[PDB]
């Protein structure tokens, strides 16, 4: 077969990364260890230790952009009112 | 030394463009070829001094 | 070796669902693309079993959707899955593509899959139309009447696009019959560019929420991503059942169960909630021909974010200002597809048309003054000089 | 340190490892997985070739 | 020992038990749930305004 | 794509400048650890993406000392974020071992770059 | 490497159609299969744009064909090309097979290729009796009568599978609005599996009339077998052009001019000439049963073809024997053909018995007979002793 | 498939027959010269397809005198076939030179096929 071009990637074997040395790695079996381990305290303060991170770059962007809408239809509900009568005649035309 | 090009090799300057004037003349002649049988604006090609 | 890897057809299953090496770091959000596969295999075997008791004229589309609904045995089972499985195909996508620039995968060497994506983009947005032409309920008639007059502003062009798309001087019945054969067939051009897709994904493989390279630690597909799959897919079905069951007509308009009248006009034509912000933005610029460029020239803005993105590091995980700016674009795109469903009064023209600043802002203005402050920002931060 | 001195996972490890213990619950919660998936994968398929038989406006013409 | 050689080591009972045990889930738990909707409904059926014009 | 060279530059003038690096350096030090990248422990040379011919060039020159002890911080990083918790606070790189290892190799790797291109576009006259 | 082997999508044209190493010795033989590309992208095209003007009801089908051929702007050019290039499909696939067990293809290492052939094959006779119903002329109702009888001769099976493949109790109204859905997308599971056709032909090549191996002289696809593709594709729409505006009814049955009446019956119902030889060896079987389990076995006998030549040369160039006898196969293919086409009277009753005899003779005891006297022929002819 | 084993197998016993080899021999030889392989330059044992293990076999183990010599042979009927004509009378195949060079390694990699699998469904007893 033609060979085309190369990538950033490989197989297993050859995938394409550094050379290492020095490196040790343990497991045991799934079939010997606990059934039903990650349940509890995974959320009660580990999961809320991982959103406590990320909440203020989420509401701070949405406290902006509630408080401009929720602004803006307290008045297309003012001037379309029996109050809002002469300040509707001058912002429309 | 420190001269012009940026990503195109710039030496190619009119390297490039007398000769896409033709095939400007080779492309926008080949708008020249589809307009046909569709007469909305080919009033812009029928002006021709031949049939 | 095995015969799952000698195989021409069974190589190719090894390859990309039992032996493709993964990252051993990737979360839930590598999921979304793996729904988009079963939606559209939904959408299409839904679709021609309803095909086969509908008729596409002027005079009976409005009641062969009702025949199935009534008469034919399950038939309300195949539409409200046919139109609440639509808009679950839209909520997945846009989660799709807004995982790939948070992590910021558009980037090299990954710019093909990013390009093909567009393309896919813009045909899902065209049979969500054609098909929703298709009920002529009366949001489907003045819904084709508003977009197919936007061809009408094209200079020394216009009239002779417009009459070639409507076959006739309105939308008339050669515009139903026309718009039911591009139905079928586009789903059929997004099945052969997921194809494309999937290949440019082989040569490079996913990126990870580090960032960092990969190649070090990876796992095979098979009995760790395959049962991580099936959680998702068992909980995609599981919604996808309390809406076709228990609220089947909550994601829909009223007005499209009285049949479509050329004469009468309803008081408010406002589209399906996945166009909504696109619709704000053409609304927005006071010109037809300036409104119907602005509109096309916002999803093809997603081309330039490849070559805007001034940063060295990938994705926004260690971020903080590029963080904040994400999702100042989720809540825009929010903004815009809320006042979409609005009526043309102040202050929803003016709000209108600051949101839709922000939606170019960010991809020509914020993103390369935003990720070159940061380049500074890591250097002088280490360097003692 | 050595290579040969393994760590600890005591913290994650039962405390009596019969063999068969693992064994039976891993095959009860795939076998009841494979059931639901088998019952409910015939009543989808079905559902979908009942709608070509017969339409109820003209069973009435029967 | 008694448990896992019943039937849960062999593929041929394991492709198909799990397909024979569906034959009786898809008659018992339909007869089960199509009678607790009527009587959680009683009163409001067909057969019960049937029964009451005589 | 923004240049080491580009980068040095603009880094370089700010450090110089006794009134600027007053403004600038406590920011860039707030930035520092709301990134975050100490924790999962690495340094900030290993987060740099190396898809491209000149970070290529920079990793085969360095000595096999350092390139056998970053393949490592990078495997410890990608279990940690798998089991989504952080490390012990004793193995986090404190201020004083985050320095660029690989800076002088890139820096030079694109001087050589930005030579091979000044010399094929030239207008040498007689 | 140039560009055109570096891109992803750019390598998958240039080792197919570009620098695929071909055999020096080829001839127009092996241009049959590249003008089926076209004759697939031709009726898919043709469709799609008479699909906009059709009505798929009982009660319109027989005016939408002539209200495109009537009404239409140059809709006659439309449908004479999509009736009279169907029956141009056809001819081209039967050479194309009838090559491919003269040189003999279908032996080791191709039997991947001859087997998802017979699939296609068995998909494009399914198309062609699925759009013939969609007329509604009056062969187009009596042929959909008599071939879905035949289904209720499977026992304890038969009633329950007709009136599902009918919708109702005879060839009703849904039974022509259930053809039409299905007629749009078997041409579209055909051109999936060209693909899956073309992956295994790009792993072992094109063989050759002389049998032998030819890695030793080979010449790339470009300048040479493309110069030498345009000379029958221009021989292709010139013969594509003397029907379609010279005698575009020449193939076709007149009774298809009048609308489907169920109350009266023609003096003849007989199939396109394309389908005629299958349709003698079901007449030929005086049993409804044996009747439809024999015609679906005569398509399907072609898989047992790999195992039944004894021969070590491959192809009939220098076989004699085995040469003669690929002759009486194909002039017995034409007989049984124009039987088809008869009464059912004496002797076309006997005579359609005999020739689907040696229809089923040829492929079980003619070739591995004649295929192991000549490899004996081959060696006495030679050995000295 | 039909194995040269048995090719020979019923080969042989027509040619030690003396009676039979009165009735096929004729018939084998007007059946060479219809099928006029030698008029494009080939033997009978070019003829034999390649594409199984068997063949593979028995075409390494041969002299490589005779290997180049029979590539030649190929190259040349190709080139015959592509002008349409055929070769002169000078360059075809006489009766004498048309001899199985391939067949005494093609018997013996067929004979130890049939031992490898022999002794692999075995059914010794004590
Ligand atoms: C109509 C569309 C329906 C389509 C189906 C649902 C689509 C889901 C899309 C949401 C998503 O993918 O985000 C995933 C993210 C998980 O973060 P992570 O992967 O870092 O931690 C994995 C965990 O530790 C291990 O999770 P584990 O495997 O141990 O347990 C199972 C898990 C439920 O599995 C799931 O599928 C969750 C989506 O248990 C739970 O986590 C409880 C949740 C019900 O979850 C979050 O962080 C929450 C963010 C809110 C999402 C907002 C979406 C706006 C539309
Ligand atoms: C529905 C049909 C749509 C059109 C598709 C046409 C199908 C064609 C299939 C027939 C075929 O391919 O057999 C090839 C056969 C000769 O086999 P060969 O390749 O060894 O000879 C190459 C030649 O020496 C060089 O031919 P050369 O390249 O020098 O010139 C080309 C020639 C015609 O080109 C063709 O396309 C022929 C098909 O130009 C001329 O003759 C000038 C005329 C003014 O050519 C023959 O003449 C045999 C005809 C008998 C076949 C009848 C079968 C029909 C059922
Ligand atoms: C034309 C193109 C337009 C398309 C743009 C469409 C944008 C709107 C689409 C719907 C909004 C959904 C997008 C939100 C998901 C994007 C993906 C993402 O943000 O990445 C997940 C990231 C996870 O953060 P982690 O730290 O936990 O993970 C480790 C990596 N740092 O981030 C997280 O922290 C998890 C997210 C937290 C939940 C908040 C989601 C937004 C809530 C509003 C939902 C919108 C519906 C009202
Ligand atoms: C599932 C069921 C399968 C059914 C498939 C059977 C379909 C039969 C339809 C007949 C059309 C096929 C015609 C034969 C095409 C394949 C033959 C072939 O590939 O070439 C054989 C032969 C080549 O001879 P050479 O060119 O090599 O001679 C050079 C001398 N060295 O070429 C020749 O010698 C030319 C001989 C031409 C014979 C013409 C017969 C065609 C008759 C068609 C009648 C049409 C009626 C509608
Ligand atoms: C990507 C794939 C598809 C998408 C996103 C899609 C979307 C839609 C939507 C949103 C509707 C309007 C539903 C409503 O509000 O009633 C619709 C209608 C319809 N579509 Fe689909 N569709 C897809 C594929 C198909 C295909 C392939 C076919 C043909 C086989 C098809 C046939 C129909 C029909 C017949 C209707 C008629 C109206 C109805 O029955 O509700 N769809 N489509
Ligand atoms: C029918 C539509 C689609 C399908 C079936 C699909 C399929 C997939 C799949 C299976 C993956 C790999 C798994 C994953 O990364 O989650 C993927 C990744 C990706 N998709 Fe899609 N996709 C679709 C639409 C899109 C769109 C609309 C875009 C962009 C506009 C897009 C851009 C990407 C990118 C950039 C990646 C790589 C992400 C990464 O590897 O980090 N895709 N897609
Ligand atoms: C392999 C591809 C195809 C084949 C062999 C095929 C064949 C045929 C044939 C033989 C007829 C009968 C013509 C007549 O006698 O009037 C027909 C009718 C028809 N076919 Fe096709 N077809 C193909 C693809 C398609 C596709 C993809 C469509 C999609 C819309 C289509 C649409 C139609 C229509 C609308 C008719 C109606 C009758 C007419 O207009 O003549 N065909 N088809
Ligand atoms: C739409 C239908 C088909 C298409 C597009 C197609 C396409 C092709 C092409 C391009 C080739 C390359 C060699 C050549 O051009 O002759 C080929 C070869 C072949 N085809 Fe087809 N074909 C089709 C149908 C069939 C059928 C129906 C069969 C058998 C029942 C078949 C069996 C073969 C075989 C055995 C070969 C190999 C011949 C050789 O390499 O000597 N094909 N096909
Ligand atoms: C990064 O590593 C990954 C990875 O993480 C994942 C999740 C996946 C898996 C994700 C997917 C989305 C799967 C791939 C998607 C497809 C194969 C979808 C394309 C196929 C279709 C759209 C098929 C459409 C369906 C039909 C044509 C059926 C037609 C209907 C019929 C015939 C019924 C009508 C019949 C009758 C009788 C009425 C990978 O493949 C992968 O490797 C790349
Ligand atoms: C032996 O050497 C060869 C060889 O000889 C050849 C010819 C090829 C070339 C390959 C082929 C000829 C295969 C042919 C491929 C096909 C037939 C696939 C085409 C399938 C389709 C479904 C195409 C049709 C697609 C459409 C979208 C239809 C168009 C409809 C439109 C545009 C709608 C019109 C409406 C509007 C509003 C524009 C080889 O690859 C090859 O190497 C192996
Ligand atoms: C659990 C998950 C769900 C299950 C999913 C199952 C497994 C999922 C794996 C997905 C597999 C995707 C792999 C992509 C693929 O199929 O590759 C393409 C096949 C290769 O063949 P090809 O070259 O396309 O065909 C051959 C083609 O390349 C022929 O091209 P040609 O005609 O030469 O050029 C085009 C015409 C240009 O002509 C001109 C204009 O000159
Ligand atoms: C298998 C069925 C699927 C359908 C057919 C599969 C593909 C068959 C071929 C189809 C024609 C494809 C030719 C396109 C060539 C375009 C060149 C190119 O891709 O350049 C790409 C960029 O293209 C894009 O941005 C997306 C284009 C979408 C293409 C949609 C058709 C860049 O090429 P590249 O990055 O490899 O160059 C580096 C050189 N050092
Ligand atoms: C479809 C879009 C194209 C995209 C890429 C294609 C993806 C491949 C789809 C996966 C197909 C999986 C096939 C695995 C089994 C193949 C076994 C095999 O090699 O069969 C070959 C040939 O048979 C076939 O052609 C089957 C092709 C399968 C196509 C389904 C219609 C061996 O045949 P067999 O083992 O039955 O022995 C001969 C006895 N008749
Ligand atoms: C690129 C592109 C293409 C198309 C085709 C397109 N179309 C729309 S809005 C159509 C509409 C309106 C204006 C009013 C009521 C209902 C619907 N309508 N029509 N279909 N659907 C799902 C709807 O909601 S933006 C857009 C953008
Ligand atoms: C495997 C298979 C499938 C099918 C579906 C099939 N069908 C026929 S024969 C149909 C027919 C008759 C009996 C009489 C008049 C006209 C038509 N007729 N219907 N369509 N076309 C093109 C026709 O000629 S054999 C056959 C074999």
């Amino acid at each position: 077969g033609p060979p085309s071009g190369k990538t950033y990637m490989g197989w297993w074997g050859h995938m394409g990364g550094p050379k290492q040395k020095g490196i040790t790695s343990y497991a045991v079996s799934p079939y010997a260890q606990k059934p039903l381990q990650g349940i509890f305290h995974n959320a009660v303060f580990n999961s809320f230790r991982r959103f406590k991170s990320q909440f203020l770059y989420v509401l701070i962007p949405a406290g902006i952009y509630w408080y401009w809408w929720k602004n803006g239809n307290e008045y297309n509900e003012f001037l379309y009112s029996k109050a809002g009568r002469e300040e509707l005649e001058r912002v429309n035309v | 030394t420190g001269l012009h090009f940026g990503r195109l090799s710039l030496r190619s300057l009119t390297a490039y463009a007398p000769n896409l004037m033709l095939w400007g003349g080779a492309s926008m002649l080949g708008l020249f070829v589809f307009t046909e049988g569709w007469p909305k604006f080919q009033d812009t090609l029928y002006k021709k001094i031949p049939l | 070796m095995a015969f799952r890897k000698s195989n021409v057809y069974l190589s190719l299953v090894n390859s990309y669902i039992i032996d493709s090496p993964q990252p051993s770091s990737i979360n839930y959000w590598w999921n979304m693309g793996s729904l988009l596969g079963l939606c559209l295999v939904i959408q299409i075997v839904t679709g021609i079993f309803m095909a086969m008791h509908y008729s596409s004229n002027i005079e009976l589309a409005f009641s062969s959707v009702e025949h199935i609904m009534r008469d034919v045995h399950n038939g309300y089972i195949l539409r409200y899955l046919h139109a609440n499985g639509a808009s679950f195909f839209f909520m997945v996508m846009f989660m799709h593509m807004a995982k790939g620039l948070y992590y910021g995968s558009y980037r090299s060497p990954r710019v093909t899959l990013w390009n093909v994506g567009v393309i896919i983009f813009i045909l899902t947005i065209a049979t969500a139309f054609l098909g929703y032409c298709c009920v002529y309920g009366q949001m489907s008639h003045w819904g084709a009447t508003v977009i197919t007059n936007l061809f009408s502003a094209i200079p020394f062009v216009g009239n002779d696009i417009v009459s070639w798309l409507w076959g006739g001087f309105s939308v008339s019945n050669p515009t139903i019959q026309r718009f039911f054969a591009l139905h079928y067939l586009v789903p059929f051009i997004i099945a052969a560019m997921v194809i494309m897709h999937l290949m440019a994904l082989h040569i490079h493989g996913s990126s990870n929420p580090l960032g960092i390279t990969g190649n070090l630690d990876r796992i095979p597909m098979h009995s760790y991503f395959i049962f991580k799959d099936l959680v998702t897919v068992f909980l995609f079905m599981l919604i996808l059942a309390l809406f076709v069951f228990y609220s089947p007509n909550t994601l829909g308009h009223p007005d499209n169960y009285i049949p479509g009248n050329p004469l009468v006009t309803p008081a408010s034509i406002v589209p399906e909630w996945y166009l909504l912000p696109f619709y704000a933005i053409l609304r927005s610029i006071p010109d037809k021909l300036l409104g119907v460029i602005t509109m096309f020239a916002a999803i093809l803005v997603l081309l330039v974010l490849p070559f805007t993105d001034r940063s060295v590091v990938r994705g926004n995980t260690f971020k903080v200002l590029s963080k904040f700016f994400f999702f100042i674009f989720v809540f825009n795109f929010v903004l815009l597809g809320q006042i979409g469903a609005c009526h043309v009064e102040v202050p929803y023209v003016l709000m209108g048309q600051i949101a839709t600043f922000i939606y170019f802002a960010y991809f020509l203005i914020i993103v390369p003054v935003i990720s070159t402050i940061e380049n500074v920002l890591f250097y002088i931060g280490r360097v003692n000089k | 340190k050595s290579t040969y001195r393994t760590p600890n996972f005591d913290d994650v490890l039962k405390e009596n490892n019969d063999a068969d213990k693992g064994r039976s619950y891993a095959y009860f919660m795939v076998g009841a997985m494979g059931l639901l998936s088998s019952a409910g994968a015939k009543s989808t398929v079905e559902t979908f070739i009942s709608s070509m038989t017969a339409t109820a406006d003209v069973l009435a013409m029967a | 020992s008694s448990l896992y050689k019943t039937f849960f080591k062999r593929n041929a009972v394991f492709v198909g038990t799990i397909f024979a045990g569906a034959f009786v889930f898809q008659t018992v738990f339909d007869t089960a749930i199509t009678s607790w909707y009527e009587n959680h409904n009683k009163g409001k059926l067909w057969k019960d305004v049937k029964a009451r014009i005589a | 794509p923004q240049s080491f060279t580009s980068i040095a530059r603009i880094g370089d003038y700010i450090l110089k400048s006794p009134v600027l690096s007053k403004l600038c350096v406590p920011v860039a030090n707030q930035f520092i650890n709301l990134a975050g990248y100490k924790k999962l422990g690495l340094k900030f040379d290993d987060l740099i993406a190396e898809e491209n011919p000149i970070m290529q060039t920079a990793l085969r020159r360095l000595p096999e000392d350092e390139s056998y002890a970053r393949a490592y911080r990078i495997i410890r990083a990608h279990q940690t974020e798998l089991t989504h918790h952080l490390l012990p606070r004793n193995e986090w790189i404190k201020a004083q071992e985050d320095v660029p290892y690989l800076l002088p190799y890139i820096l030079e790797a694109e001087a050589a770059a930005k030579e091979k291109d000044e010399l094929d576009n030239i207008e040498v006259s007689k």
